[PDB]
């Protein structure tokens, strides 16, 4: 948060209650993106699509 | 003809007015109670009040003389007035005042009776101008540790700090010639005074100049002298408005007058085409208010001013009408903005059009000190009727709208509510 990145967009006004929906509707994809990256990461190998991998029948 | 502004080392400025009756000369320091310092307050208002005690007025009182005098926060007067053709009995007897005597207005039996007067003077006026007293607080907590927060009159306790080795100490550096204005009015000429004044010779302290202060500043902030024993409760309001000669001076002065000064009794108020008043009358929220835009050299105070014996429900009072302000910004109808710009023209009239010397005077002597000319009422119209909408909605748009204000208020305010509503509703939720 620094007064010239923040006031750039929004000037002197808060944010608007609709931009928030937006944000909202967007952050929700972006998070969804990470955490469930950075989970399948943080457990490889013990995946059962790691394990679908090696496995054959 | 169109004022006269001519000088010689005395700026000598004049305005002539061929059916007044009588005239007036005086001087205008541009300097006044907000060239003062802390402690020693009231200085301003204490040079006024030994000016007109009855020693230097009982002199002027044999020759025809009557003196006017007043402070301001920008600036310090000292008028005299008479009979026209004494024009010169004027300008003798301002010279004997002001550069002649020195220690005959300043006795310890005079000034030991002036400041046991100007004492009982500030001790009527915090105890029952509360009107004033609100309006002067107000500036105190806008203003707060910044020049104009001294109360004009002075606090009662820098007021009795104060001996004559005070008076003088703000005299010799702002009572100087490069801070004054010699002013006209009313039925004399400018080669009447211009020519009576380089008839006298000498020169106190030339060269020098008056000193300087940190500039004024403003900061959301409340003070608040609750008083439950006083039968009414009595609040101003305002936020950093616009100095003289700012941009929107007039476009200022054109807000404040759409929703303008209200008195509940007179039935000819109640019909005022203002929108608030739709509101307040309802439940009788308030006994009156009005609004304002003060304008001085560094700073300003956009705001109103109300009192009311109803103390259950202020706080709809404040809101009604903050909530207003914000049409200012996002709805005002441009057919309120012609009643006001036509209102406008009225209030401006009465000012600077009426048949009385004194006001001619400081109104002169003030603006001809700080842009150095008067302006026409010809001029300010001119402008006020350029004034579009859009003038109205970008001036609120910046100065109005979700910005820090400045209450002050005594009497029954329990109900007065806090700081993050109050400063809350000066805007409105949107999509
Ligand atoms: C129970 C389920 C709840 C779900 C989540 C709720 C989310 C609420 C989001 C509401 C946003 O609502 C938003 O509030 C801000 C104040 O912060 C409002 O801002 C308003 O007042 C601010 C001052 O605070 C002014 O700067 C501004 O000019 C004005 O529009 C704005 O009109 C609105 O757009």
């Amino acid at each position: 948060s620094f007064s010239s990145l923040y006031k750039t967009f929004f000037k002197r006004n808060a944010v608007f209650v609709g931009t928030i929906f937006a944000g909202a509707f967007v952050f929700q994809t972006v998070f969804d993106t990470a955490i469930t990256s950075w989970y399948e990461n943080h457990n490889k190998g013990k995946l059962w699509k790691d394990v679908k991998a090696r496995i054959a029948a | 003809a169109e004022v006269t502004q001519l000088s010689n080392g005395i700026v000598v400025a004049t305005e002539h007015n061929p059916s007044a009756h009588t005239a007036s000369v005086g001087v205008v320091f541009g300097s006044g109670a907000a060239n003062e310092n802390p402690y020693n307050n009231g200085v301003s208002n204490l040079w006024k009040n030994i000016f007109l005690s009855k020693e230097n007025s009982a002199v002027a009182a044999k020759e025809g003389l009557a003196l006017s005098s007043n402070i301001s926060r920008d600036f310090q007067s000292y008028i005299v007035s008479s009979l026209p053709g004494s024009t010169d009995k004027s300008l003798d007897f301002l010279n004997q005042s002001f550069i002649q005597q020195k220690a005959n207005l300043l006795s310890s039996s005079n000034f030991e009776a002036t400041k046991k007067s100007v004492l009982k003077q500030v001790q009527d006026f915090e105890d029952n101008d509360h009107p004033n007293r609100v309006l002067e607080h107000l500036h105190s907590t806008a203003f707060q540790n910044t020049p104009l927060s001294l109360p004009t009159r002075g606090t009662l306790e820098s007021l009795e700090n104060l001996v004559v080795a005070d008076l003088e100490s703000f005299a010799n550096n702002h009572f100087l010639n490069s801070n004054a204005v010699v002013v006209g009015t009313g039925n004399i000429k400018h080669e009447d005074l211009v020519n009576s004044i380089e008839s006298k010779n000498l020169s106190l302290q030339t060269g020098t100049k008056p000193v300087l202060k940190k500039k004024a500043a403003f900061l959301g902030s409340e003070v608040r002298l609750r008083d439950d024993t006083l039968p009414k409760a009595w609040i101003s309001l305002a936020v950093e408005g616009e100095p003289v000669n700012s941009p929107n001076y007039f476009v200022a002065k054109l807000a404040a007058q759409i929703f303008g000064s209200y008195n509940a009794f007179e039935p000819a108020s109640r019909l005022q085409g203002i929108k608030l008043l739709d509101n307040i009358q309802e439940y009788q929220l308030c006994d009156n208010f009005n609004h304002f835009s003060l304008s001085y050299k560094d700073s300003g105070l956009w705001g109103f001013s109300t009192a009311t014996r109803n103390v259950t429900m202020i706080d709809d009072l404040i809101h009604f009408t903050l909530k207003q302000w914000n049409r200012l910004t996002i709805s005002v109808t441009d057919t309120e903005v012609e009643r006001a710009k036509s209102l406008l023209k009225l209030q401006l009239g009465q000012l600077y059009e009426s048949g009385n010397p004194v006001n001619d005077a400081n109104l002169l002597g003030a603006e001809v000190l700080i842009k150095g000319s008067k302006l026409s009422l010809g001029e300010a119209f001119k402008k006020i009727d350029a004034i579009t909408v859009k003038d109205v909605k970008a001036w609120a748009g910046k100065r109005l709208w979700d910005q820090d204000i400045a209450i002050a208020g005594t009497g029954q305010i329990e109900g007065l509510l806090d700081y993050m509503r109050i400063r809350s509703d000066m805007s409105m939720m949107r999509w």
